This record gives C-alpha cells, sequence and structure tokens, in this order.
C-alpha cells in the first residue's frame, strides 16, 4: 500500500502502474482535440512531434502513457493563451484516471503573483514536463524538466550551432557580456537588478535596461548577436520565471552559459551533466562570479564550448528533440536494466540516438571506443541483399559470418558489431574488402564505402538533387558495398517513423540514401569514401521528403578520398 | 531540531558565504572536539572517520573558516543509540543555529518498529550522509548516500582474480529476513536448482542445509550475488558483495544507492523491483558476458575506492559534496568512475566537437631557419601562391645573421631552437598552422591547398605529407625508426604538415616530462615528439597527403617517458578525388 505516498511525494513506485508499461515500450496515448478549444503554436508543435515519433499509439487500451489534448501549456491567467476551465475540462474526462500514467506539459504556469507552481488544475497521480521547475518542488526520478522555448523555436531540426572558428586561446574579444531587462518593484530580477556592480565597461559588459537613463544609453550602443557571438560567457539568470529564453541562445552561440538561477533543475537534469556544458553559480556570490571566469582554465574553456555546442545540437535545437528526450527519460525510468548510462547521455552523439534496448553496454555502440579503452571489433558479418562476391568475401580474414528494408532489421543470427553489405553485381575483392574494414576501424562511427554520390541545392525550383556525376566532392556513400556498425541497423528498425520506411518500401528504392540521412544526423560528419573506383525523380522526392522529417539537411561534403598508401 | 525538513536544497538551506572562492577549491571540513554529553562510546569507525577527515586537506582547525562541519556523536547506527538526548548534543554544538552546514555519517538508520531511512533523531537542517536512504526520504542534491560499512573489509582480504567464468551463476548469501522473501527464493530454486544457490546459517560464517559457508568468500566463487534488503533498506552486505566482485543485484525498492549522484550504478550493478522474484534470473539472463565482466570491474573498483576502509567513505563523501559547491572546478566522471587500468587506456580528445570550419579563414604559415637564404626564398615563393594562405610568417632562428600578398610578419628569434616553431604566437589568427621547412623546395600550391582541404575535415588530426613509421625489435627490444618506403604510416615530419593552433599550445605547454627541453637541447627529433603528443592526447591517427643523433633513440625515450606507444599504425592516405 502506498496511500500515503501521493500528491507531491509521488514516485514511479507509488503513482505510475507498470503493468500497462508491457515488453511492446512506452507507448503514449493523446487524448483527442474537441473542437472549439484555444490550443497554441507551441502545444500544437509538442502534439505532432509526438504524433511524428514511434511512441505514439492511437488506441487508449494499448497505451502506457497519457498526454492530454488540451493547452497545458500557459496556465497564465493573464496569458492570451489560457484556457479556461480547464479543471472541469479534465474531470470530464473518463480516461483521466485521477491522472495515473499521465504526463503533463507546460511551459508557463503560475501568474504575476510569485509565479508559483500552481498549475490550476488538479493532476492527481501525473507526471509533469515542466520547465523552470524548482528543486524544492521538484519529484526525482518522476518529473521531467525541460528547457523553455519560443514560439518560433523551430518545430523540426534546429539551426545548427553558431561556434565556427575554434581559435586558441578559445577566449573571444569580451568575457562577461549581458543584455537584458531589470524588472522593477516585485518578485523576481534580484539579480539582473544587481548586474551593475560587476559592470566596468570592458569585457564584463552587464548593460541592463528598464536610475535608468545611463543604463539606457549603454544598452542602446552594441548589438544582442554582435556582444552573443563576440563573448566568452553569457549569464543565463533569474527573471520571473526560473528560466528563460537566453539559455538556449547562449547554447546555440556556444557562449558558455553562467548560471545564476538558484534553485533551477537545468533541462534534462536527471540524465545531462551540466558541469561538462556550463558554469552554475550561486547567485548570492554575484560579485565573485568575475573571478571565478577569470580563474577557469583555457583546456576547461574549451571543453566547456565544445559541450554546449554537442548539447545545443543533440536535445535543444528542435521542440521535437526536446519531446523525445522528456520521452525518453520518462522511459528509462520503467526498467531499470534497460535504462541508459551517465556517459550516453553527456557525449557524442546523444541519449536521442542511442537505445538503451539495443543494448546498455557502452562496448556494443560505435561512439565509445576512445572512452573505455577498447579496440573496434576485428570481425564483421556480411550480408548480402554472387558467387564470386561471396567468395572473396570468404576470403579474408575477419569476415566472421555470411549471410527493401529486410537488410536493415536487427537480426539475431549476426554476432558481430560490423557488418559489411553487398549487393547482386558488386565487385569488391577481398583486398578492397580488408582495406575497407581497417579504415572502418579507424573511423568506426562513420560509413565506408566505395560507391559515393552528392547533394545540390537546385536553386532554380528551391530545393534538394541528388548527382550521381563524378564531382569535385561527396556527400553520401551508398549503404550497398560499405561496412558500418550492426547498431545503426536496430537504429534504422527503431528510431526512424513508419511513414518513411514505408514509402522506402512501396517505391523500392532509397533505403542507402535513407541510411546515410541518419548517419550524418548521427554523427554529424560526412561518410568516408575509399579508392577510387567510382565504375531518378523518386530519388530528389526521397531527398526532399528526408530533408523535411529531419527538418535540416544533415548530409555534408567532402573532397578527400582515402587511398591505400604508396 | 524539527526532524529534518526534507524540503530543504543546497540553495534554500545550505550556507556558502562563509565558503568563497578559495583559489585551490578545496573545502574546509572542521571538527568538533570530543565530548562526554552525559553519550554513547564512540566506536572504532567513527574514529577512522575522524582521523580519515582530519589528516586528508579537507581538514581545518579554524573554526570561523570552515566550509563543513561535523560532529563527534558517533550516530553511525541509531539501532545502539537513545534517539534522544542525542538531538539535545547537536544542538549544544557550537555554531549550531539549525545545523546549516553539520554533516552527519549515519550507516544504518531508523529503528523498532517502523525503521524509518534516514536519522529518526531530530535534525532540522542537517547534512546528511547516510545509508539505508528511501526516495521519499532523501533529500536529492543535498543528502549524500553512503555505504554501510561491513568490517570484512578490513578483517577479512581475499585474492583480487580478474572477472571470468565463476561456478555459481545467482546466489543468495544472507541468512533470514521477512520469510516471503526466503520463500521466492526457495521457489527459484526448486526449478533450476544447480546455478542458485540459497544459504542460511547453523558474524563470519554461513551454512547451507549441511554444508558450511566461510564468508564472505562464497561470494567470490559466485558471480551474481542476490541482495536483499529485510529491516533496512541498508545492508552492510554491499561491501562484502563489491570487495568479492560480485555484481549487486538490489532488491530494496526505493533505495537510493550510495554515491549515485557521481558513480554510474547502471554499469555496475542491477536493479529488480519486489515484484519480479519468479523471474530476476531470466533479467540476469539477458545481460551479456562482457557487460558482466565491465560490471564486475567496476564493483570491484567501487570497492577499492569507496568502499574499502572509512577513509574512503569520508573521501568519496567530501569530495561530492566539493564537487557540489564547486561544480566549475568539480571532478569529471572520468575521475569518478574510471579504475586507473582503463583510466590510463582511455583517451578524452580536447576537440572531441565535429565541427568542420569555412573555406575563408586560411591556414597559417610557420616558417623557421638559420641560414637557408636561397632556399628559404624559393620556399617563401612558391608558398606565397596558394589562395588560402591567409598570412606566412618567418621565425629567424639565427642571431648572427639577421633579416636582410600576405602579412609577411617577421619576428627575430631571441634565442636558438627547435621548440620555437611552436609557440603559441598571437600572431596566429588562424587555426590550422603549416609547418614548413627550407628543404620543402619540391611542394607545389596545389598539394598546399589539398592538405588544407584535408585539414578542414580533421580539425583536430595530424595532416602531413612527409610518412614516417615506428617499428619494433624484438630482437633488440626496442622500437627502431623507418623513413624508407612501406606499407604503414604512424608519423608526420612538421617539415611540411597543417595542424591545428591547439597543438602549439600543446607542445610549448603541457608536455610529458621534459621532453621539450631534452628535444631543444639536441639538434633533431622534434617532428617525433609532436605526433607522440598528437597521438597521446586524440587517441587518433594521421592523415598523409599524397607520396612525398640517432633517431630510434628519441623513438625509444619518448616511448619510455610516455610509458606506452601512443602512435597508432595506418594504411590509409588521403588522396583527392579527381586525382588522375
Ligand atoms: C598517454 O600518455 C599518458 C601519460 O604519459 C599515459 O598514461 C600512462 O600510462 C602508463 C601505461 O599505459 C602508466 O604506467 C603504469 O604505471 C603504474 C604505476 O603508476 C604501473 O603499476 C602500471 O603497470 C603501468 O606501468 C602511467 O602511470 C600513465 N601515466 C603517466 C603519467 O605516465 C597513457 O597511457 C598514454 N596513452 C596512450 C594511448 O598512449
Ligand atoms: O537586447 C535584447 C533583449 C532581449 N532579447 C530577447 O529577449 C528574450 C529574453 O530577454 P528578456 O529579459 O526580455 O526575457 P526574460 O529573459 O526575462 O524572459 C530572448 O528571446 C532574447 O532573444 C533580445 O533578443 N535582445
Ligand atoms: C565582433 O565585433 C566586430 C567588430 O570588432 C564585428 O564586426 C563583428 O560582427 C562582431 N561579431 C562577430 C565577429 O561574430
Amino acid at each position: 500500500n502506498s496511500s500515503i505516498y501521493k500528491g507531491k511525494k509521488c514516485r514511479m513506485e507509488s503513482c505510475f502502474d507498470f503493468t500497462l508499461c508491457k515488453k511492446n515500450g512506452f507507448k503514449v496515448y493523446v487524448y483527442p482535440q474537441q473542437k472549439g478549444e484555444k490550443i497554441a503554436e507551441s502545444y500544437q508543435n509538442i502534439l505532432a512531434a509526438i504524433e511524428g515519433s514511434r511512441f505514439y499509439t492511437s488506441d487508449p487500451s494499448q497505451a502506457c502513457l497519457f498526454v492530454l489534448s488540451l493547452d497545458t501549456l500557459d496556465r497564465d491567467q493573464l496569458s492570451p493563451q489560457y484556457v479556461h476551465n480547464l479543471r472541469s475540462k479534465v474531470q470530464s474526462l473518463h480516461l483521466w484516471n485521477n491522472g495515473r500514467n499521465h504526463l503533463i506539459f507546460n511551459l508557463y504556469s503560475g501568474t504575476w503573483p510569485d509565479y508559483t507552481e500552481d498549475v490550476g488544475f488538479d493532476i492527481g497521480q501525473a507526471m509533469l514536463a515542466k520547465a523552470s521547475i524548482s528543486t524544492e518542488n521538484f519529484r526525482p526520478n518522476f518529473d521531467v524538466s525541460i528547457p523553455l522555448f519560443s514560439k518560433d523555436h523551430p518545430r523540426t531540426g534546429g539551426e545548427r550551432g553558431f561556434l565556427k572558428f575554434n581559435t586558441i586561446p578559445p577566449l573571444r574579444k569580451y568575457m562577461l557580456v549581458f543584455k537584458g531587462k531589470r524588472y522593477l518593484t516585485g518578485i523576481g530580477s534580484d539579480t539582473r537588478n544587481a548586474l551593475y556592480h560587476v559592470h566596468n565597461g570592458e569585457d564584463v559588459v552587464l548593460l541592463t535596461t528598464c536610475r535608468c537613463d545611463r543604463d539606457n544609453t549603454e544598452y542602446e550602443k552594441y548589438d544582442y548577436r554582435e556582444m552573443l557571438h563576440n563573448a566568452t560567457f553569457c549569464l543565463v539568470p533569474r527573471g520571473r520565471r526560473l528560466g528563460s529564453f537566453r539559455f538556449l541562445e547562449a547554447l546555440q552561440a556556444a557562449c558558455v552559459p553562467v548560471m545564476l538561477s538558484n534553485g533551477w533543475e537545468l533541462p534534462f537534469s536527471e540524465v545531462i551533466n551540466w558541469n561538462q556544458a556550463a558554469v552554475i553559480g550561486d547567485e548570492r556570490l554575484l560579485l565573485q562570479i568575475p573571478s571565478t571566469i577569470r580563474s577557469i582554465h583555457q583546456d576547461k574553456i574549451l571543453a566547456l564550448r565544445q559541450q554546449t555546442q554537442f548539447l545545443w545540437e543533440a536535445y535543444f535545437s528542435s521542440v521535437e528533440k526536446i519531446v523525445l528526450t522528456t520521452l525518453e527519460i520518462i522511459q528509462d525510468r520503467i526498467f531499470k536494466h534497460i535504462s541508459r548510462n551517465s556517459l550516453i547521455w553527456n557525449k557524442h552523439p546523444g541519449g536521442l540516438f542511442v537505445l538503451p534496448q539495443y543494448s546498455s553496454y557502452l562496448g556494443d555502440f560505435p561512439y565509445y571506443y576512445a572512452n573505455l579503452g577498447l579496440k573496434p571489433p576485428s570481425k564483421f558479418t556480411a550480408v548480402i541483399h554472387v558467387l564470386k562476391l561471396l567468395v572473396a568475401a570468404a576470403k579474408s580474414q575477419y569476415c566472421a559470418q555470411i549471410i527493401m528494408s529486410s537488410r536493415f532489421l536487427p537480426y539475431d543470427n549476426i554476432i558481430t558489431d560490423a557488418v559489411l553489405s553487398l549487393d547482386e553485381d558488386t565487385v569488391l575483392s577481398t583486398t578492397e574488402v580488408d582495406f575497407a574494414f581497417t579504415v572502418w576501424q579507424s573511423f568506426p562511427e562513420r560509413i565506408v564505402g566505395y560507391p559515393a554520390r552528392s547533394h545540390f541545392w537546385d536553386n532554380s525550383k528551391e530545393r534538394w538533387g541528388y548527382t550521381s556525376k563524378w564531382t569535385n566532392d561527396y556527400s553520401m556513400v551508398l549503404t550497398g558495398a560499405a561496412i558500418y556498425h550492426k547498431y545503426y541497423h536496430y537504429l534504422y528498425s527503431h528510431y526512424l517513423p513508419a511513414s518513411l520506411k514505408n514509402m522506402v518500401d512501396q517505391l523500392a528504392n532509397c533505403e542507402d540514401i535513407l541510411m546515410n540521412f541518419l548517419v550524418s544526423a548521427v554523427t554529424k560528419l560526412p561518410p568516408i569514401k575509399v579508392t577510387q573506383k567510382k565504375q531518378f525523380a523518386q530519388r530528389q522526392s526521397c531527398m526532399n521528403t528526408f530533408a523535411s522529417w529531419f527538418g535540416y539537411m544533415p548530409l555534408i561534403h567532402s573532397q578527400m578520398r582515402l587511398d591505400p598508401v604508396l | 531540531p524539527e526532524r529534518g525538513d526534507l524540503s530543504c536544497r543546497m540553495h534554500t538551506c545550505f550556507d556558502v558565504y562563509r565558503c568563497g572562492f578559495n583559489p585551490k577549491n578545496k573545502i574546509k571540513v572542521y571538527i568538533y572536539a570530543l565530548k562526554k554529553y552525559v553519550s554513547n562510546t564512540i566506536s572504532r569507525e567513527y574514529n577512522e572517520l575522524l582521523m580519515a577527515i582530519s589528516d586528508s586537506d579537507y581538514y581545518t582547525d579554524d573554526i570561523n573558516r570552515a566550509c563543513l562541519f561535523v560532529p563527534s556523536i558517533d550516530v553511525l547506527n541509531q539501532n545502539t543509540l537513545r534517539i534522544k538526548e542525542t538531538a539535545q548534543a547537536m544542538a549544544q554544538l557550537s555554531r549550531w543555529d539549525r545545523g546549516t552546514n553539520h554533516l552527519l555519517f549515519n550507516m544504518l538508520p531508523g529503528g523498532p518498529p517502523d525503521y524509518n531511512t534516514a536519522l529518526d533523531v531530530p535534525r532540522d537542517r542537517a547534512l546528511l550522509a547516510g545509508g539505508g536512504f528511501s526516495t521519499w526520504t532523501y533529500r536529492q542534491g543535498y543528502d549524500v548516500s553512503i555505504p554501510v560499512y561491513s568490517p570484512l573489509s578490513a578483517e577479512v582480504d581475499l585474492p583480487e582474480k580478474g572477472p571470468g567464468p565463476r561456478q555459481y551463476f545467482l546466489l543468495s548469501s544472507q541468512v533470514g529476513l521477512h520469510p516471503e522473501y526466503r520463500e521466492d527464493l526457495e521457489a527459484l530454486q526448486v526449478k533450476h536448482g544447480e546455478s542458485v544457490l540459497v544459504l542460511d546459517k547453523c558474524v563470519r560464517k554461513r551454512c547451507h542445509k549441511h554444508q558450511v559457508f566461510d564468508y564472505p568468500q562464497v561470494l567470490q566463487e559466485a558471480t551474481f550475488c542476490v541482495v536483499l534488503r529485510g529491516a533496512r533498506l541498508g545492508q552492510a552486505v554491499l561491501s562484502d558483495v563489491l570487495q568479492a566482485g560480485c555484481v549487486p543485484v538490489v532488491i530494496a525498492d526505493s533505495y537510493i544507492l550510495p554515491f549515485s549522484e557521481v558513480l554510474d550504478w547502471k554499469r555496475a550493478s542491477v536493479v529488480v523491483p519486489e515484484e519480479k522474484m519468479s523471474d530476476v534470473y531470466s533479467i540476469l539472463q539477458s545481460i551479456p558476458q562482457r557487460q558482466i565482466e565491465e560490471m564486475q570491474r567496476q564493483a570491484r573498483w567501487f570497492w577499492e575506492a569507496y568502499f574499502q576502509s572509512i577513509k574512503a567513505i569520508a573521501l568519496a563523501t567530501l569530495q561530492i559534496i566539493n564537487d557540489r559547491i564547486y561544480p566549475y572546478a568539480a571532478i569529471s566522471y572520468e575521475e569518478w568512475n574510471d579504475p586507473p587500468a582503463v583510466k590510463w587506456g582511455s583517451v578524452s580528445n580536447p576537440l572531441f566537437l565535429p565541427l568542420i570550419p569555412p573555406q575563408s579563414q586560411g591556414f597559417t604559415a610557420i616558417v623557421l631557419t638559420y641560414d637557408r637564404v636561397e632556399s628559404l626564398f624559393r620556399v617563401i615563393t612558391e608558398v606565397s601562391k596558394v589562395p588560402s594562405l591567409s598570412k606566412l610568417l618567418v621565425v629567424w632562428n639565427n642571431q648572427n645573421k639577421n633579416p636582410p600578398r600576405v602579412p609577411l610578419k617577421v619576428v627575430r628569434t631571441a634565442e636558438n631552437k627547435l621548440s620555437n616553431r611552436f609557440f603559441p604566437y598571437d600572431e596566429i589568427e588562424t587555426e590550422a598552422v603549416l609547418a614548413i621547412d627550407d628543404d620543402i623546395i619540391m611542394l607545389t600550391s596545389d598539394e598546399l591547398q589539398f592538405g588544407y582541404e584535408v585539414w578542414r575535415e580533421f580539425p583536430d588530426r595530424l595532416v602531413g605529407y612527409p610518412g614516417r613509421l615506428h617499428l619494433w625489435d624484438h630482437e633488440m627490444n626496442k622500437w627502431k625508426y623507418e623513413s624508407e618506403w612501406t606499407n604503414e604510416v604512424s608519423m608526420v615530419l612538421t617539415g611540411a604538415a597543417f595542424y591545428h593552433k591547439y597543438f602549439n599550445y600543446l607542445y610549448t605547454y603541457k608536455m610529458p616530462g621534459d621532453i621539450k627541453n631534452w628535444v631543444d637541447a639536441h639538434m633533431n627529433c622534434e617532428d617525433i615528439a609532436m605526433n607522440f603528443l598528437v597521438a597521446n592526447v586524440t587517441g587518433k591517427a594521421v592523415i598523409k597527403v599524397t607520396p612525398r643523433v640517432e633517431r630510434s633513440e628519441c623513438i625509444n625515450k619518448f616511448a619510455s617517458v610516455f610509458g606506452t606507444m601512443p602512435l597508432k599504425v595506418v594504411e590509409h592516405r588521403a588522396d583527392p578525388v579527381l586525382y588522375k
């Protein structure tokens, strides 16, 4: 019995029914959208991201989680996005079940007085995916913390990180830049308001705005982007809410955030180590804050910069990534032996691209061979989708086993962690196979293969195009004569939505292109082409559909091939 | 006190004004002087705790300059405590306004009959380093989950055999605890009664139906060890099961594992809900052998570093609190969770972000020379025609002789040495640095541009033209140096090479041993030290671009000073796509 441990004291062992969450794995049910109901653009984006995910289930019976279709994001009475009579309109629902196995997203809970935790309607035993949640009101391993984004935040994809030109020393023109506001006469803004003791008209320009005439005159001198890009550290202080838009803006421009919001759970703090990517400081030591950032070593600054960019591009660039990260966090709460290590989330590529249902052991993924002191596997399984090719593949020292989307399934007959894909008429000699496998051992994350093609921007039609012509560079290596880790097979089977795989099967093409898109999204690196070698409208439509679903172009052009020495 | 404010956090209850910005970034842990408190006698474990805290650098005898506080009241096990008049002693402590910074070490919380999970003594605000922590009664980010120290850690020392096959797969070694637990254990052992070993009694020994087993040696023999909880969530079987290299299988629901804030218990233990007894064996069948041995190693090192003596517990707890209070100067995850065996072999590349720089910034071309006026002029004339040459400076290493479309900056080098070519000059406005020599009049600007292009793909690697190899002579028991045409490459000489500007900072600010001064005292072997340093720091190989004092002695010196062979052997060179 766990009657006493409910409400604020809710945990996964008292307010979450594990019987519903069967082996199928974290199915999420969205309620139907009742007509004549206020719904914000941001909540439309969140709901659409949930629908486009693999966790969506149209059947409430076959679900193990529930997300309301009502606009619970903005719970501010003064806000135009507020929905009235929400408690009555959720208590009317019979599937509410006192909020059992219910997730409630929220961004702006509270009103002008104190902007408290009060969400208005009774949640019962429901998990909160609240932003700007305080540690006092937080429920560890039960509630999730999420980033506070804007209505114009991209629904899918996201802008790439602004950090280019990784210069040494990493410090840029200015050190501490802050530009913002000083909420007068109320709760909140008791740090921003006192960001003038540290101001010196130098690399510590804490220019605020509303004495106020001097502040306003000095505020209208620089540009906010000009000071965000010409900076080392950017404060992310507390205002009315514990979170602000400046967090993601400083996380995108790589400007190493210096947290000055006491008692705020940083977005996804359950799985993300924020000492690697940011400086967390008490607002009661603001006078000491500059000296501390002075004392940070250059190598630490470089690591913080790169980790900031990694975290931005991994979990924050789009709303869809935020929603998927919340879902993955809540999913790992279910099976404690099928969760993710603290290392999976905190380094490249990220927790969104690494699935613990495949394996919880870092050595089963190609992303951690250097952090574990291990080596890439010396054996590869050959998969063919012919007799001379099979003989050539067999005449090698690394071929342990020989075996439209049926070639990317998670076959249990495969033992090794590396897979070589072959087609009917791929003339791949034994020396070529050995060299490709050695190069893959040098570059295990990427795809290593002989056939390559590129993509071009059709400016006459404003679209993407597929070029197989021999050009000065390449951006895509066909997964038909290439060696790659077998984890991507599972990822192909368990990360891409049913729609893309369905169309790839229906048109009986675009499997290698989709695989290249996925691996470039994971690694953020161009594929590796080996040796010279190099022996329609459907493909263009596939490229455009993949670009639409990813929200960006993950493909990257490469001008260098890889050849055997001599 | 007020029973302990469960809403206390590091920002609402912890006091940080008295703990400022000491340059060493180390906290101060003052210990209260021993008092009679007419209190139970101080146990040996608490004496070890006090001595360990005093002997470490955390200790501070200045009461007014103390970051943390620690009383002298042994509250490790309150089952032998009155749970009364000890709160009086705690409030009696000087500087105890509400116990804002005081740290309490407890091993076994609760008592008859409810058996609470956190130090039933009234605490109000108090840093609670305690075992047997429950999810509800655990102030996350504020309290520290510490183990229960078992004397078997010190009384019994057993062989540290490496992970591998063991006799029995699943094992339960706890005599009694809430019969139903024994009932489900025996239900497990009825069907597959070969691997599962259920045992009991008949402090240092255990027993079976008839067989007697020595404790904790029986643990060493079984790879998996079924830890239950019984009366309290925290049991001192956890140390015992760690020392033997047994992967813990916790079956205490809502139990905060010890040191779970900084340690990665997911790769060292298995948590099973108390409602899955019938198929926990199948759960263990899911985990493969490789993860089993990784978890065994992680458990063994967790014991050796944190579960071996009260000194280790105190050091880990104080280091966790230091990490929380100083996040900027906090110890990394690798230092927390890596045993030294893997900590040596593991590589953390400083440039880990997989960026690709644009084709607009260009490279830098640091030219160094002493007297090659004609060859230097030819080199500068040829290099001055590559479009990406963002700038090209000169380093005049000679002292007698004096200096006779891009900034042709000259800087008269004060002294003569090779290392001048690797200083982090502020004049380098780019990240790519081209180290070129006078004897390289054989390179055209086309290949320099292509080398810059290849470096753009690997901004953290060594991209150069002169390929060199190292080999091993077992007969001579030493490394050799190869410059002849060979099928493998491990080095690129700095006579023509594109490398990240960060490597100059590396070379002339962080070098193992005395390699820099040793190699500049000599006249050569500088184009091997850079390759050694790069291969050590990045854990990656080299890109050779297109076919182009004994050096073996300095290769062996570098290998000896490093301790291993950082250089990696590869058989791949970067060519152009439209090549011939
Ligand atoms: C990169 O360079 C570092 C530093 O040179 C290397 O770390 C060193 O690695 C060696 C062996 O790999 C360690 O030697 C060990 O010493 C202990 C005693 O301290 C001894 O018991 C062991 O048997 C072993 O000989 C050494 O301690 C360690 N650290 C230092 C400062 O030398 C690292 O291995 C290099 N990595 C690569 C990939 O080259
Ligand atoms: O000079 C400025 C001031 C504010 N902002 C934007 O204002 C938001 C955060 O500033 P503000 O203090 O007004 O909001 P708060 O952080 O208090 O929510 C972000 O979207 C910023 O991009 C901006 O772009 N330039
Ligand atoms: C930095 O400042 C310079 C002027 O000094 C300006 O031209 C530039 O746009 C600023 N931002 C950058 C370089 O990102």
